[PDB]
């Protein structure tokens, strides 16, 4: 039992990529103020 | 052996069936409430946002939530899923989605930031090691506005800091009964569009203090009322996607119960047939 | 047999011939009967060796 | 003779790492075939694509059925073989389509077949 | 001689409770192989627990069965399995790991290796 338990301690025991390219921009919806004022 | 093995999985395959049959019933039953729930949220929302509007007519539109921070770090992405998983590939168009706004957001310097809804996201993030900033669960089937209010407030105060300059939500939107589609949505900072002047002389509105303390004070509601319309979208979509599942899964057993029985009855035929040629073999072999 | 018999003398003469066998898995069961009146011991869904 | 002591440890590990991944779909054929793949783990998900995928790639456009498709043969190296069925069992391939592996030679066919769906390796 | 009027009342009703469970449990396997014990009600997943424990407790020790497992034997009066069953039916022993019940005695060996597992009865 203590060799096995002194042999543990010398035993030598990330995010994938996916390759999913870009969503479009024009795709994220934006949540919008819309106010009725024109100031461009 | 093989024929108790075959009447065996006969009745296995009828039990899914039946089982099957019935959770596509809770389901209609089910989708129904929840379009009950949606249609029945649809009007504070609809005044909050007149409101809002009304408020920023005449406001300071310099509130954080409303202007676009320089150099954007980090995004706060919030992930909508179900809890139980009987659904189709439901929580796997929400997760193809959210991996393209993931990209998205690293093709533009921003390191996005994962706050999850439900436990099927938690499995497929917490698999792909990725470090959940804050999770909820228990409430992907009836959510109520305290959830949405909790999960917004956590996001607002992510944003107004640890810390991100945007926040997106990744949630399906439900539309026809027929036709349930990922969404990304980008819910802080507020785009402001002019859009029109509709009223010129008009009768103008008094506001108790003032316009921009009003104008801050419902924003956060604004937000937060959004939230949770994509809860209650969430919601209902997984019902129709797992009417829709247990639909496929009734009709798959079903034609898996036709085939065990041919086979059922194709060996009980061979078997009969092995027999009389043992008992005729012997009987001849006597005579 | 009759049948490809009756093509088979118009084959050899150059012409082109087209046959049907309406239904062979009937011929099967029927020479399937004759093996078993025969006394001939079945195989495989009891038909005959050959 | 898929025996380390005459194919080599390379050979023989692919071998034993693909028969592995087809054993475990096969095993999860049948809720397979009622529930779907949805249902599955995390990791059975990325077995059984894994598996699709390798069960795709040993199929091969044969110089015998030039006849039958008009498609010409093919002929792969055993050394090519063993690199490429390690990259699918290793995981190096899952963002490929299904097809785009079917009735293909080597890498540089399965290249060329998925830049011409879209994909690269 | 299963018979209420050869084996008394209570004999009886718990040997059909333990059969009306088991029958019950093997019923709902398949159901909980392909969708999972989750999809069940909560009176189902608590009669699961419970046709578990009762059926990893009808095994035992056996006297002429140390030979393969090295453990000796057991013997349990026909009043303490009545009783101990009825428990198991009501359930007492709900909170007690599937473990603990598998190849022991009566309920004094119960308590023993479930306490040898942290828990209690």
């Amino acid at each position: 039992t203590e060799v096995i338990k002194n042999f543990k301690k010398g035993f030598a025991a990330v995010v994938p990529d996916e390759h999913v390219e870009a969503l479009d921009e024009d795709k994220l919806a934006k949540e919008a103020v819309k106010v009725k004022k024109p100031a461009p | 052996a093989t024929l108790r093995e075959l009447r065996g999985r006969i009745r296995s395959a009828g039990s899914i069936k039946k089982i099957t049959k019935a959770q596509e019933l809770i389901a209609t039953s089910r989708i129904a409430r929840a379009q009950a729930r949606l249609e029945s949220a649809r009007p504070y929302a609809f005044e909050i946002t007149r409101m809002l509007t009304t408020l920023a007519a005449e406001a300071a539109l310099d509130h954080p939530l409303l202007v676009e921070r320089p150099e954007p770090k980090r995004a706060g992405v919030l992930v909508v899923s179900s809890d139980r998983g009987l659904c189709g590939a439901y929580n796997a168009n929400i997760f193809r989605r959210s991996e393209e706004l993931f990209s998205l957001l690293r093709e533009a310097g921003k390191q996005p930031v994962l706050y999850v809804v439900g436990r099927k996201a938690q499995n497929y993030y917490s698999f792909r090691n990725w470090n959940i900033t804050e999770s909820w669960m228990g409430f992907s089937e009836q959510p109520t506005y305290e959830n949405a209010a909790e999960i917004a407030s956590t996001l607002v105060d992510a944003f107004l800091l640890e810390g991100v300059d945007e926040l997106h939500i990744v949630y399906t939107e439900f539309k026809s009964m027929l036709s349930q589609s990922a969404e990304a949505h980008r819910i802080a900072p507020m785009v402001v569009e002019y859009v029109e002047e509709d009223i010129g002389p008009r009768t103008l509105y008094s506001f108790e203090p003032d316009a921009t303390m009003l104008f801050e004070s419902l924003l956060p509601r604004y937000l937060t009322t959004r939230v949770y319309a994509a809860l209650l979208e969430s919601a209902a979509s997984e019902l129709a996607s797992r009417q829709r599942a247990m639909k496929s899964a009734t009709d798959n057993a079903d034609d898996l119960i036709k085939a065990l029985t041919l086979m059922a009855n194709r060996e009980r035929q061979a078997q009969i047939t092995q027999e009389i040629s043992e008992i005729v073999g012997g009987a001849n072999a006597l005579a | 047999y009759t049948g490809s018999a009756i093509a088979q003398h118009w084959m050899y003469e150059g012409k082109h011939v087209l046959i049907i066998f309406d239904d062979l898995t009937k011929q099967a069961e029927a020479y399937r009967a004759i093996s078993l009146l025969l006394r001939r011991p079945p195989g495989r869904e009891a038909y005959p060796g050959d | 003779i898929l025996d380390p002591s005459v194919v080599g440890d390379e050979h023989y590990r692919v071998a034993q790492e693909v028969i592995r991944i087809l054993q475990r779909y096969k095993d999860l054929q049948d809720i397979i075939a009622i529930l779907g793949i949805d249902e599955l783990s995390e990791e059975d998900k990325q077995l059984v694509n894994r598996a699709r995928r390798i069960e795709r790639f040993l199929s091969q456009n044969m110089m015998a059925a030039e006849q039958f498709t008009g498609q010409p043969g093919s002929t792969v190296p055993v050394k090519e073989t063993i690199e490429a069925f390690d990259r699918l069992c290793k995981g190096d391939f899952d963002h490929v389509p299904e097809q785009a592996f079917f009735l293909i030679g080597g890498l540089d066919d399965l290249a060329k077949k998925a830049e011409s769906l879209g994909a690269k390796l």
